[PDB]
RNA sequence: UCAGCCACCCGAGAUUGAGCAAUAACAGGUCUGUGAUGCCCUUAGAUGUCCGGGGCUGCACGCGCGCUACACUGACUGGCUCAGCGUGUCCUACGCCGGCAGGCGCGGGUAACCCGUUGAACCCCAUUCGUGAUGGGGAUCGGGGAUUGCAAUUAUUCCCCAUGAACGAGGAAUUCCCAGUAAGUGCGGGUCAUAAGCUUGCGUUGAUUAAGUCCCUGCCCUUUGUACAC
RNA sequence: AGGAGUGGAGCCUGCGGCUUAAUUUGACUCAACACGGGAAACCUCACCCGGCCCGGACACGGACAGGAUUGACAGAUUGAU
């Protein structure tokens, strides 16, 4: 069995609040603007908005790779 | 601390490079390093010792610690795990 | 009234297996103190025979 | 002294389940939910003070830390110090206090003696 | 030592429950499974999805 | 085949009714017998917080709300075509749940 | 004869109730909500922290929110009959044992599907009691009994027997309110292991009087005059 | 113009005040006083009486593998295994 829709819809909120808080605290230097969490049972993608988006990636897609594994091992859902 | 608890902490700091926590002192088991019986205290204080060396990046949140690799952390791990540089972690897998 | 601070420090003999292991000129290895019957301290780890008991280092067992 | 219609001497050999039914529901609930290592150690030290004392000398004051302990018929006669928070006090276990806690004879507050009032 | 450290049982009561974002224990919203402080819910209520209609 | 029911829950009403209209129009495109979007009693979660952080002022309170509109459309169609229609109109802010047989 | 005001007709309705709310200000409160934070203090007989026990509640006296009331437009006992906003993994349907609080098993419900037709209380219809410190009013106390908990003595609560206090409508003063509104009456949410006399919501019954003024309380504007420009 | 009151009684809660080992503390006209989601048996918890632990990272010098540290049964002391 799963959780009730009342407790489900609020738990989708505390996810995006802690995510946005941690994203502000980490990416407060490269001009972080906001998340957009497109949920899908296959892949719950998280769209980062930024000012200089090429500098967010790191060296050919290196810095955001750390954040992928962070949000993977943090919130319990598998890779 | 015992030495066998520390050695399984650096292994998931190479292929991925990150390590999270909870800031729970009395938590008896760190849930990610299961089947080793290491407390949350003995990964949290170990990474506090590693941050004064300068080998993990400090970023806190609501409750969870967060620790990234440093660019000098790869060379310090590749000898401590006695690895060759021929194998590649998740840095250069896609494209 | 007075701060009573104390801690029982450890005092080790010069490689205290010489208190356990005795070998004579023929070369047989004679251990004077008790070997603990427990398996986690079996056949290598010895108890210490005291004035009324023995005492293990791992499972802290006593005797009479 | 008789408690619930039976004298003191039959209470000393009274077993647990038949000792139960002469209590209230709170004491029976305490004896039903069980007594733990912190109380059985006090039974051990209390029976120790029975055997290590000479019989004409009521034993040394076994200072206690269990205010919640019901005065069983087995612990009658022993000298006991009950911690109130600051000090101890030796209290004599008279026979007529079986249905009571230990922690009620140590008054944890000084009784208030008033004076003239301040600003009002 | 190792047995007497966290020996008092931290089940029920406000010793058992604490704020999700700041680890405080006074004024905790438990309803719908939040476990936020009252002061801390007001910071994040627009991002949770709680708005003021009246 | 009976009891093929789709659960559509959202936090807003406009995107939810747009997704409902697109699913009903797509089920009209497949020529199925379609129970339309029924409208469940909308839930509204009330949280009433003191507005102050300390406790000094004139006892003003807050009143937060989350209105969860829940719709249900229903089909009587075999299981291979109900998965095709739900996979097209992927859209944020809503949540889809299907049940079969 | 302008902006608009008043009355009526037709109409569901000729004011629904809230939310949000400027500039400029308080030496307003809050480092005790924050891994928001400056300095200062403290740091291993620790102002860190765990453990255990007390205390936060102690009681000659003052001051504020409230609850129960002082009865007959009432109380006691049967009978009958109606909600809405909400919560629920801990809410509860059903059968049995009990005076009852409660024990047992069985199910349903992650929820317009189960509790639940949410078979609420004042109100109604009958019986008894009849103006007295009464059976009104239940405080204070003795005994048991049962739950929640590691633990109930400084009664945690809850049930049953007893005891029966002041209280005879309340001075000086003072609060709130103009319509489904006061007021009566219950139910739900928060707190919640156990828990509401608190608060925040909801329904039920449902009125008196006013539709005006600056007299008081206080705020604002215009003509005075200044020895004022903190 | 009125209606319900409150202030009067008991009780419940919050403030002063008297005590207390401690009765943690903020807040004092409107703009404090059933407010601090503050209905705290333990925790909460600040306060009082005791008792453990380092959870003193890191850098320097010494001790340093003739050991610094830890668990320690039993007896004594303790409130405790
Ligand atoms: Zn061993
Ligand atoms: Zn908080």
């Amino acid at each position: 069995v799963q959780i009730s829709k009342k407790r489900k819809f609020v738990a989708d909120g505390i996810f995006k609040a802690e995510l946005n808080e941690f994203l502000t605290r980490e990416l407060a230097e490269d001009g972080y603007s906001g998340v957009e969490v497109r949920v899908t049972p296959t892949r719950t993608e998280i769209i980062i908005l930024a000012t200089r988006t090429q500098n967010v990636l790191g060296e050919k897609g290196r810095r955001i790779r750390e954040l992928t594994a962070v949000v993977q091992k943090r919130f319990g859902f598998p890779e | 601390m015992p030495k066998k608890n520390r050695i399984a902490i650096y292994e998931l700091l190479f292929k991925e490079g990150v390590m999270v926590a909870k800031k729970d002192v009395h938590m008896p088991k760190h849930p990610e390093l299961a089947d080793k019986n290491v407390p949350n205290l003995h990964v949290m204080k170990a990474m506090q010792s590693l941050k004064s060396r300068g080998y993990v990046k400090e970023q806190f949140a609501w409750r969870h610690f967060y620790w990234y690799l440093t660019n000098e952390g790869i060379q310090y791990l590749r000898d401590y795990l006695h690895l060759p540089p021929e194998i590649v972690p998740a840095t250069l897998r896609r494209s | 009234t007075t701060p009573k601070k104390n801690k029982h420090k450890r005092k080790k003999v010069k490689l205290a297996v010489l208190k356990y292991y005795k070998v004579d000129e023929n070369g047989k290895i004679s251990r004077l103190r008790r070997e603990c019957p427990s398996d986690e301290c079996g056949a290598g780890v010895f108890m210490a025979s005291h004035f009324d008991r023995h005492y293990c280092g791992k499972c802290c067992l006593t005797y009479c | 002294f008789t408690y619930r219609g039976v004298d003191l001497d039959q209470l000393l050999d009274m077993s647990y389940e038949q000792l139960m039914q002469l209590y209230s529901a709170r004491q029976r609930r305490r004896l039903n939910r069980g007594l733990r290592r912190k109380q059985h150690s006090l039974l051990k030290r209390l029976r120790k003070a029975k055997k290590e004392a000479p019989p004409m000398e009521k034993p040394e004051v076994v200072k206690t830390h269990l205010r919640d302990m019901i005065i069983l018929p087995e612990m009658v006669g022993s000298m006991v110090g009950v911690y109130n928070g600051k000090t101890f006090n030796q209290v004599e276990i008279k026979p007529e206090m079986i249905g009571h806690y230990l922690g009620e004879f140590s008054i944890t507050y000084k009784p208030v003696k008033h004076g003239r009032p301040g600003i009002g | 030592h190792q047995q007497l450290y966290w020996s008092h049982p931290r089940k029920f009561g406000q010793g058992s429950r604490s704020c999700r974002v700041c680890s405080n224990r006074h004024g905790l919203i438990r309803k719908y499974g939040l476990n936020m402080c009252r002061q801390c819910f007001r910071q994040y209520a627009k991002d949770i999805g709680f708005i003021k209609l009246d | 085949i009976h009891r093929i029911r789709i659960t559509l829950t959202s936090r807003n009403v406009k995107s939810l009714e747009k997704v409902c209209a697109d699913l009903i129009r797509g089920a009209k495109e497949k020529n199925l017998k379609v129970k339309g979007p029924v409208r469940m009693p909308t839930k509204t979660l009330r949280i009433t917080t003191r507005k102050t952080p300390c406790g000094e002022g004139s006892k003003t309170w807050d009143r937060f709300q989350m209105r969860i509109h829940k719709r249900l459309i229903d089909l009587h169609s075999p299981s291979e075509i109900v998965k095709q229609i739900t996979s097209i109109s992927i859209e944020p802010g809503v949540e889809v749940e299907v049940t079969i047989a």
